[PDB]
């Protein structure tokens, strides 16, 4: 049996590999939606951090 | 979150990581002419994306001794892209504008530019110096085109009025230690619903250094000031052959 706390609460032995991503069906190329002019501050899709 | 911005219109996008918010002239966004304000009966043409896009027209060099420059709207665009063609083929024109003035430097450079929009910016002459001669400014000075024109006497805006009160007009400042651009949105300003893009300049864009550019020997000395602008809600009417003036 287990009695000391660190042992009861440990994750030692977890065999379930957590996955951050999952597959989605994609039988066709994505579509393009209508868009209009946007003149905002704060929003900046073009800027990235490679 | 007020310092960063993206302006997308047409097939053009602008980015800036050192902004100072956006000014909307006289608190109102550009709009198309209503059926009650309109008077001309022909159906207008509204090209949309082909003319309401960002156009980068000119780059000036900011020097320690620069006095300031100005540009006239819509004069600056009358010969550029599809917008120009429509302005030439049509008698009537109306639109708004998004002006984006760019000027970056380093955290060791200093200086401040006043960027302002002055409607019906009539130019005056020095009247022969003595003021006894009633001279008039030439076409290349009233409508300088894309290259703009340099102010001779900035203190009085070359029109007998104090630049110290120019801030009563839609404006922003480019203080190098703070921001590297100015964005002003201007609605259509006139006493008529439509007008000629060639004979009438609705407003003038002034870019004047109030606090001189300065830096130490060794730092990049070439500090450009670039002018990018985009028409908004462009409408045209009164079609016929193209005319340049």
């Amino acid at each position: 049996g287990d009695r000391v706390a660190d042992v009861i609460e440990s994750s030692i032995g977890d065999s379930v590999s957590r996955a951050l991503t999952h597959a989605l069906p994609a039988p066709t190329g994505q579509n393009t939606q209508v868009s209009s002019h946007r003149l905002d501050t704060g929003k900046v899709p073009a800027l990235q951090a490679a | 979150s007020d310092r960063v911005a993206q302006l997308t219109i047409g097939n053009s996008t602008i980015t800036t990581q050192e902004a100072a918010n956006i000014i909307v002239g006289y608190g109102e966004w550009p709009s198309y002419c209503s059926d009650s304000d309109a008077t001309a009966v022909d159906k207008p043409t509204r090209p949309d994306v082909s003319v309401n896009r960002f156009y980068t027209l000119d780059t000036k060099l900011w020097e320690k001794s620069s006095k300031g420059w100005y540009w006239k709207f819509p004069d600056v665009l009358t010969e550029t892209g599809v917008f120009g063609q429509n302005a030439q083929f049509h008698y009537l024109y109306r639109s708004g504008f998004c002006i984006h003035v760019q000027c970056n430097a380093s955290k060791f450079h200093q200086g401040a530019l006043l960027v302002a929009v002055l409607p019906e910016y009539v130019i005056g002459t020095v009247a022969g110096g003595t003021g006894t001669e009633d001279t008039h400014p030439p076409y290349k000075q009233t409508q300088p085109g894309a290259d703009g024109f340099e102010l001779q006497h900035p203190y009085v805006l070359d029109a007998g009025i104090p630049i110290s009160q120019l801030t009563v007009c839609p404006h922003q400042w480019i203080n190098l230690r703070t921001n590297n651009c100015a964005t002003i949105i201007v609605p259509y300003i006139n006493a008529l619903p439509f007008d000629s893009a060639l004979n009438h300049c609705n407003f003038g864009l002034l870019v004047v250094p109030i606090s001189p550019l300065d830096y130490d020997q060794g730092a990049t000395p070439v500090i450009p000031i670039t002018i990018t602008l985009a028409p908004m809600c462009s409408e045209f009417a009164g079609l016929r052959q193209a005319v340049t003036q």
